[PDB]
């Protein structure tokens, strides 16, 4: 009964978790029965365009950031966060930062996974979204958050 | 041989380069 709830960082957390979550895992977990997100859908489309496409893209960035980074356990995490910040730092933000960051970061997730090490997809996740909430929020609300990134990269495809 | 400080310094800012320029001129159509 007072104003403070905030859809976009629930959104946010439950989008993120469940994608690093689904995707680090191969498994289907849709199972909601009541749920939809329908800005969730769209958003992870989305996603799931650019983000294939700057794996299959920028692949390169991916594993050369990995190979350098290499992480196995939620210490390095700490690490992990003062690259974020450390990129940030500059004061550019933009659809291409998020999503990018974003990208990287789910990679990693995989990895993480393919190397039996979910514990560390826990910091990952809410690393992401914490840093890109807590000192990127005003641009997210700014620019609409989810929606405004479904309307910049358009992902019609109904006929009639 | 490298130094984490320096590594994730380096990637840091090779990660919000290689973001910002992703923006600039997404190569899937923009779609």
């Amino acid at each position: 009964a007072e104003e403070e709830e905030d859809e976009l960082y629930r959104q946010s957390l439950e989008i993120i978790s469940r994608y690093l979550r689904e995707q680090a895992t191969g498994a289907k977990d849709t199972k909601p029965m009541g749920r939809s997100g329908a800005t969730s859908r769209k958003a992870l489309e989305t996603l799931r365009r650019v983000g294939d496409g700057v794996q299959r893209n920028h692949e390169t960035a991916f594993q050369g950031m990995l190979r350098k980074l290499d992480i196995k356990n939620e210490d390095d995490v700490k690490s992990l966060s003062r690259v974020m910040i450390h990129v940030f730092s500059d004061g550019v933000t933009n659809w291409g930062r998020i999503v990018t960051l974003i990208s990287f970061g789910a990679f990693v997730a995989k990895h993480l996974k393919t190397i039996n090490q979910e514990s560390c997809i826990e910091p990952l996740a809410e690393s992401i979204t914490d840093v890109l909430v807590r000192t990127k929020r005003d641009w997210l609300v700014k620019q609409r958050g989810w929606d405004g990134f479904v309307e910049f990269f358009h992902v019609e495809d109904l006929e009639g | 041989s490298e130094s984490q400080e320096d590594i994730i310094r380096n990637i840091a800012r090779h990660l919000a380069q290689v973001g910002d320029s992703m923006d600039r001129s997404i190569p899937p159509g923009l779609v």
